[PDB]
């Protein structure tokens, strides 16, 4: 996505606008930063070579400006009812604020734009979409204290995001549906902590960088395209596909750690039924992760024989192999970590 | 009460413009024009809020700048499909 | 009274905005709604600066893009219906006589004008449109309008890239 | 006011944008709330500082004063409709034009 | 002691000796992680796994320095947490009272018969 | 807001003869009014700005009104036709009552005042500067800092930090 | 009357409040599913089959709710015991009613097993005294050093409050 | 005749708290120009708006 320096300019201004959003002490400067982030994320997610990217940017524009005007209208309504930004007893205007934030984030009652837009993108604007663009709404969700909207969103996110990814054989829509399920674990962590959410979001972001770099360097967009992917040693293809088992939450790899910290903090906060509802609905996520892992866990395949050289970037794959090592051997660093406490 | 007699009408016309924004009987240009209708209603409600305070009305040209940049952004998104989808994409009832 | 007349006009233009479908006709309905919105926001305020700002920015500045795009979008003319004009006139006369039979003191807005303030108010006598616009050009809120001018330049840079020229 | 999550240099501009501190009928009420939010924080300030919250909201929100005005105007019209008050004594002695 | 005093539970008497691996585990684990990351890079590019040992040396030195720095910051974080817990116990003597220890002989509860 | 507990003054206390002059009769002859009546205007406006109480310094407001009435009665005794012509030219000169449109009758009015009362008209901006007075009324109170004895207590900078007891107390660690 | 809960009175005390509470939960669930139904899959046209789909998706849930509550009250008042197997019988009855709407005998029992399991778990929650979705006793608003994380360039004016 | 009403407070509950017992705050323009016709309200409120 670095074909121009103007895209680097749009990247730093969308970083600036997101930081204006998450540091605003009022409900209107947050909307100001949301509009800055929207202005800088319209030209990214748009390109001349791909036809679907322009209508996907149209879908993003209509979804975000529908969500931002409802966010502005409800914040002005809250300010008209009580003139401070906070609220003593929570009421329906906070529900409209949280629903407008859930349309921005992509919770499962309002998530239907997310994989339908994801069906026509590249793998770097998807990396910006499921990681950085989830910063601006989710950090405003932590300011509200209503429980049942978060409960409905978490439950609907972990059933709908896990079941709906089974039919999808495109890798982008499957990763969007997997990010919808990993969104629900972040909102379940938001009801109990503002630090365990940062733990889950940072390592989910880390897993998103290391897993979307596999599909961006080698240009993989399909489940059948993974079977035809040529790696010179099949042990390396087997080892590189352990990031799916890592992100699915398996104990020897990293990615078990943030889910485990969410489990540890939720049980200490006496919330057991919602945890069971999420973890019976996270096995389906590992099922469509293991359906990807059909293409590497067996050691020999009926490969197409016209391609015999593996072509790859140098700097991007050099950054990829550092993060693949810490995705599967990163549980040795739990003794050095001190940010859980 | 206070909400029924004061600032009830911007809420009602905001919901009417929201329903015009999302109805399947309209088109994309009608969505953008109803979007600027709810921008106008948002300015009305924001100015009713900002005039309870005496000298903070200067924020009205900040929201104006952001929403006008939104409207120009939406028009430039919509007319960028002229060379690709043709001139008949303005009559599309579905996305 | 005239505030209730602007209420009635905005209601009538909004319901005909919901009714009609021709895109230049919705653009015309928006440009005639913006005038009534400008006047009605002028009724609550001390002075008519922000109504003028909304006027130049929205109507004369921004909606001309909408009028141009909707003019080149539609080949055909308006199909004027006397039924919708009669219904708009009937609901307008009904809402004006409803404002006639309603007490205007309870229906007036609580937001103070420049003359609704106290006589002993020192700040109202100084200069028209001075203290409200002051925070645009003073520490530490001048960084927002510097960021706004930078935002408009960055917006132009975005628009040149997305239209592909 | 909302507590931001991060305290970066980028909150320095957004924070002063809306505030009753610039001359206003009762920004001195809001300051008496705001320093209270420095004392107990945001969450204990919702409970231990509820008396100073309601005065600022009463002043700039103008809730109970407008409700009392509408109670005094609807009762007068109810007395007019019930036949107790009629004629030229429906409205009282008007104030002077420079009284307020 | 015959009392269950909450202040002496958090107060460090100094009789706890740190283990042999406690000050030195994180720098050597991060050094082995850096060496393994360099080996992983050399394996992914189809280079020899010990080709270019300067990358292994730099990754191990970066790991040792980062592990020592974040281990010192971890120890300062835990010391500040202990000071916070001791200060909140000292500031609120009513919510956390010393509780008399009870011998098993005073208690009489529930043998679960297996039979 | 006004209840039965608040002590509003009686209407008999408010029954004061008022300065019922028009705008042209107040704009003309103002520069001789302010110099003659500077002892009460400054004290009354200091009462209005310091206490911000409409019930307070009502005697000062009555003194301002009586001093203005005394000055206008003194003008009425000696120089009546000249002041009437000056106010007439000031009102018929322009829309706003601007002093620069006719200066011909202002000189006659100042000549009448200089010949009768031996008063000098002040400069153009004498009354728009800052006034310093020795007010007999004591200033009410200094703004005292509000006392919060039970605030949120943080960890002090002088608090010692020994190492934590058994370290992090996590699973399998320390 | 319409604000009555299920557990404001003991089991077998009143019938009508339990019917109104369980039926209003069924109406809320049916309306929430039917709003996502008729716009997304099998979209009808016209006013009559839209309301027909709303009735078809809401009223059977009302029938399951009132059948579970009625056989729960019958099993509670038929004997002196108030225990979890009355909720098991009610879940079996609600599953059997759901089966009739399905028109499949297998569907009705298969549903009754899971509804009886949900009933005995909810009656265990009532007997033991815990909640399914309790309020969080601990809510970490931030980590440590939360006062020293203020990285702002603006100098603080002196405060108007003291601790003395 | 209205039960539960006393002068100055909203149905018994006072309007302004944390104030001295004999202080005065200025009433708002709608409440001050209550008990009067619309012509006296627009007599003062609509002087700038008419000319
Ligand atoms: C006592 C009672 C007596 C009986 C009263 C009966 C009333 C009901 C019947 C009349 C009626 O409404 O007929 C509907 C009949 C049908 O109109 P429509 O098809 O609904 O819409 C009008 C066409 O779009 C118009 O299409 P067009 O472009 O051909 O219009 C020509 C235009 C020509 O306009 C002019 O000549 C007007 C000149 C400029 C005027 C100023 C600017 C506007 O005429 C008008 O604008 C008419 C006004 O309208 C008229 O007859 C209009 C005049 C009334
Ligand atoms: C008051 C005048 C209202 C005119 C009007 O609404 O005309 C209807 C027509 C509607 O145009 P239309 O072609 O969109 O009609 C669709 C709406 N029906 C079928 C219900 C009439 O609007 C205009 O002609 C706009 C004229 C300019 C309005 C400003
Ligand atoms: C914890 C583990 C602690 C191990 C402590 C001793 C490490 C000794 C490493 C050097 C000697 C290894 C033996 C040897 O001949 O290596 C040559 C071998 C083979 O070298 P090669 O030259 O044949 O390369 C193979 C050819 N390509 C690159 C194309 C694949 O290299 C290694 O073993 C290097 C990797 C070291 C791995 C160390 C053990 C940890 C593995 C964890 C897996 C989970
Ligand atoms: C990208 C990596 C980012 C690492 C964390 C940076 C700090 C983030 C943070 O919030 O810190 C504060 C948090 C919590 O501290 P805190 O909340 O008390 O701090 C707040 C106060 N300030 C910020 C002012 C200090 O600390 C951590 O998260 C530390 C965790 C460990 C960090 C190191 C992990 C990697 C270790 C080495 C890996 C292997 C190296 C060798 C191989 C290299 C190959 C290239
Ligand atoms: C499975 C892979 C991930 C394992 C994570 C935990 C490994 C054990 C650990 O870190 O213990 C810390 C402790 C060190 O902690 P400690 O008890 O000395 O004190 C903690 C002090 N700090 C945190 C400052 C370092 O290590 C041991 O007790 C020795 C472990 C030996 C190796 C055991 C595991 C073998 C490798 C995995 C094989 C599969
Ligand atoms: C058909 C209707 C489906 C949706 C019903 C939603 C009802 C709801 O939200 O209830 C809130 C309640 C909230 O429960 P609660 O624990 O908060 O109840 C406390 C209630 N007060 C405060 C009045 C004392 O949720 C439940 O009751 C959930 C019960 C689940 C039972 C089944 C668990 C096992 C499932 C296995 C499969
Ligand atoms: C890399 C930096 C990621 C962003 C964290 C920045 C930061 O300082 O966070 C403070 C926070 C401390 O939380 P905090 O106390 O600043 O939270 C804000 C609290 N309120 C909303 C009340 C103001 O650090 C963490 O939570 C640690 C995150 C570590 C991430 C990297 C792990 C390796
Ligand atoms: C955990 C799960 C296992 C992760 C590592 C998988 C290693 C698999 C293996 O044994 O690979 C052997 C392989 C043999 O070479 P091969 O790839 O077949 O060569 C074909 C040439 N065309 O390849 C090699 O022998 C070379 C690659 C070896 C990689 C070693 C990684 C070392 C990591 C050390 C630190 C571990 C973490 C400590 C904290
Ligand atoms: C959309 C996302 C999924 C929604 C799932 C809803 C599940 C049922 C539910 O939560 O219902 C809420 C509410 C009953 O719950 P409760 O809080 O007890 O009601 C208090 C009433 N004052 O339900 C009601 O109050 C509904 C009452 C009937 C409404 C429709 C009437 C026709
Ligand atoms: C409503 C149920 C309508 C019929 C559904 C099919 C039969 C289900 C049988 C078991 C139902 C649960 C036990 C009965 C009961 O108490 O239901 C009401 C309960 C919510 O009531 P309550 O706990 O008082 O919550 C008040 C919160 N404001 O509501 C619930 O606990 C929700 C129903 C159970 C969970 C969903 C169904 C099983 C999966
Ligand atoms: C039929 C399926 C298997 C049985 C499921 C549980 C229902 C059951 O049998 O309940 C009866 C009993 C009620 O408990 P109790 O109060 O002891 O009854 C004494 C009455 N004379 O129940 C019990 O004693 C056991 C309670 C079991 C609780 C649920 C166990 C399953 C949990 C996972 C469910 C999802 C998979």
């Amino acid at each position: 996505m670095f074909n121009n320096s103007s895209k680097i300019l749009f990247i730093t201004i969308m970083i600036i606008g997101t930081l204006i959003t998450v540091t605003s002490n009022s409900w209107l400067g947050a909307w100001m930063g949301l509009e800055i982030n929207l202005l800088s994320f319209i030209p990214l997610l748009s390109d001349n070579n791909n036809l679907m990217s322009t209508e996907a940017s149209l879908k993003y524009f209509l979804t975000q400006v529908l969500a931002s005007t409802v966010l502005l209208f409800s914040s002005i309504l809250l300010m008209l009812k009580n003139n401070m930004n906070n609220e003593i007893n929570e009421s329906f205007t906070s529900m409209i604020i949280m629903s407008a934030l859930l349309l921005k984030s992509g919770a499962a009652p309002f998530h239907f734009w997310f994989p339908n837009m994801m069906e026509g993108l590249t793998w770097m604007n998807a990396l910006m979409l499921m990681t950085w663009q989830k910063i601006a709404p989710l950090m405003l969700i932590s300011y509200l204290n209503i429980k049942y909207l978060l409960l409905i969103s978490v439950i609907l996110s972990v059933i709908i995001g896990a079941i709906g990814g089974l039919n999808q054989t495109s890798l982008r829509k499957l990763m969007a549906f997997s990010s919808i399920n990993h969104l629900g674990w972040m909102l379940s962590s938001l009801m109990i902590s503002e630090s365990i959410w940062l733990i889950y979001f940072f390592f989910y972001s880390f897993l998103s960088f290391v897993l979307t770099f596999m599909f961006n360097i080698f240009k993989l967009f399909h489940l059948n395209q993974l079977f035809s992917w040529f790696v010179n040693s099949k042990i390396l293809k087997f080892t590189l596909f352990m990031n799916f088992l890592s992100l699915g939450g398996l104990p020897p790899f990293l990615g078990f750690l943030p889910k485990w910290l969410v489990i540890q903090q939720l049980t200490l906060c006496n919330q057991y039924f919602m945890l069971t509802l999420m973890m019976m609905s996270t096995l389906i996520t590992l099922f469509f992760y293991l359906r990807i892992c059909y293409s590497a866990f067996m050691m020999n395949y009926f490969e197409n024989n016209w391609i015999m050289k593996m072509n790859m970037n140098s700097i991007n794959y050099n950054m990829y192999m550092i993060m693949t090592f810490f995705s599967i051997f990163g549980l040795f660093l739990i003794s050095l970590f001190y940010f859980m406490f | 009460m206070i909400m029924i007699l004061y600032w009830s009408l911007p809420m009602i016309l905001f919901i009417l413009g929201l329903f015009c924004f999302v109805s399947n009987r309209k088109h994309l240009l009608s969505m953008l024009l109803s979007l600027e209708f709810i921008v106008l209603m948002l300015f009305f409600m924001l100015f009713i809020y900002l005039n309870m305070l005496n000298y903070e009305s200067y924020f009205s040209m900040m929201f104006l700048t952001f929403s006008v940049c939104e409207g120009a952004l939406g028009l430039s998104i919509l007319v960028s499909m002229i060379r690709t989808h043709g001139n008949d994409y303005f009559q599309s009832f579905s996305i | 009274m005239i505030q209730l007349m602007l209420y009635s006009l905005i209601i009538t233009t909004s319901i005909i905005f919901l009714n009609m479908i021709h895109p230049l006709a919705l653009g015309l309905t928006l440009l005639i709604q913006t005038i009534f919105v400008c006047l009605l926001t002028g009724l609550m305020t001390k002075s008519f600066w922000y109504s003028y700002i909304l006027f130049l920015i929205f109507l004369g500045g921004m909606l001309v893009l909408f009028i141009y795009v909707t003019s080149l979008a539609s080949n055909e003319m308006f199909n004027l219906s006397m039924k919708l004009t009669l219904f708009s006139s009937l609901i307008l006369i009904f809402m004006l006589i409803l404002s006639f039979i309603m007490d205007k003191t309870s229906s007036s807005l609580f937001l103070m004008n420049n003359d609704m303030q106290s006589i002993i108010n020192m700040n109202s006598y100084f200069m028209e449109n001075s203290l409200s616009l002051n925070k645009l050009y003073n520490f530490p809120t001048n960084f927002i309008t510097i960021l706004l001018m930078n935002y408009l330049l960055i917006t132009l840079i975005v628009i040149v890239k997305i239209t592909k020229l | 006011s909302l507590t931001p999550f991060l305290r970066l240099p980028l909150t320095d501009l957004t924070g002063c944008l809306i505030n009753h501190q610039t001359y206003d009928k009762c920004g001195k009420f809001e300051m008496k709330m705001m320093e209270c939010f420095e004392a107990y924080g945001l969450e204990r300030g919702k409970r231990e500082c509820a008396d100073l919250i309601s005065d600022f909201q009463e002043c700039v929100g103008m809730q109970k004063q407008l409700m009392r005005f509408h109670a005094m105007r609807n009762e007068r019209y109810k007395q007019w409709l019930k036949g107790e008050r009629k004629g030229q004594e429906f409205f009282a002695d008007p104030p002077r034009v420079d009284a307020y | 002691s015959a009392v269950n005093d909450p202040l002496e539970l958090l107060t460090n008497k100094g009789t706890h000796e740190p283990s042999f691996l406690s000050p030195i585990w994180n720098p050597i684990a991060c050094g082995v992680a850096g060496v393994g990351a360099a080996i992983f890079i050399n394996w992914g590019f189809r280079k020899p796994v010990f080709s270019g040992i300067q990358k292994h040396i730099a990754f191990g030195a970066i790991g040792v320095g980062a592990g020592a720095y974040f281990d010192q910051k971890r120890n300062e974080y835990l010391a500040k947490r202990d000071a916070v817990l001791r200060h909140y116990i000292e500031l609120h003597p009513d919510d956390f009272p010393v509780k008399e220890r009870k011998t098993y002989g005073q208690v009489l509860e529930s043998w679960v018969p297996v039979r | 807001v006004i209840t039965n507990n608040t002590t509003l003054p009686e209407e008999s206390e408010l029954n004061v003869q008022e300065l019922n002059l028009s705008s042209a009769a107040l704009r003309a002859g103002a520069f001789h009014l302010g110099k003659q009546c500077e002892q009460a205007n400054n004290e009354f406006m200091l009462c209005r700005q310091e206490l911000d109480d409409p019930r307070a310094c009502l005697a000062e407001g009555k003194a301002v009104t009586s001093c203005a009435l005394d000055f206008f009665r003194k003008v009425k005794k000696t120089c009546h036709e000249e002041f009437t012509q000056y106010a007439t030219c000031l009102d018929k000169s322009s829309g706003t009552m601007a002093f620069s449109h006719c200066r011909k009758t202002q000189g006659v009015f100042d000549k009448c005042i200089k010949d009768n009362f031996d008063w000098d008209r002040p400069s153009y901006g004498y009354f728009s500067r800052a006034k310093v007075i020795q007010s007999a009324r004591e200033a009410p109170k200094k703004e005292e800092k509000v006392s919060y004895p039970d605030a949120t207590p943080g960890l002090p900078e002088d608090y010692p930090k020994p190492p934590a007891k058994y370290g992090s107390r996590f699973h399998w660690l320390e | 009357l319409l604000r009555s809960k299920y557990y404001d009175h003991p089991d077998g005390e009143d019938a009508f409040g339990k019917i109104v509470a369980t039926n209003k939960y069924a109406v809320s669930a049916g309306v929430a599913w039917s709003m996502f139904d008729v716009l997304t899959l099998s979209k009808p046209q016209g006013y009559l089959p839209t309301l027909g789909r709303f009735a078809y998706n809401t009223g059977p849930l009302m029938g399951m709710a009132t059948a579970f509550t009625l056989t729960t009250l019958v099993a509670t008042n038929a004997r002196g015991k108030d225990d979890k197997i009355n909720y098991l019988i009610g879940g079996f009855a609600a599953g059997g009613v759901f089966g009739a709407w399905k028109h499949n005998h297998v569907a009705g029992l298969c549903a009754g097993l899971f509804l009886g399991i949900a009933g005995v778990i909810k009656k265990m929650s009532i007997e033991q005294g815990w909640e399914f979705f309790p309020n969080t006793p601990i809510k970490q608003y931030g980590g440590l050093n939360i006062a020293g994380n203020d990285w702002t360039i603006m100098a603080d004016p002196p405060k108007n409050w003291t601790t003395e | 005749n209205v039960p539960g009403w006393e002068v100055g407070t909203w149905y018994g509950e006072p309007v302004f708290k944390t104030l001295p017992e004999d202080t005065l705050v200025t009433p708002i323009f709608k409440e001050f120009y209550a008990h009067s016709d619309w012509k006296s309200y627009a007599k003062r409120a609509h002087l700038k708006l008419w000319s």
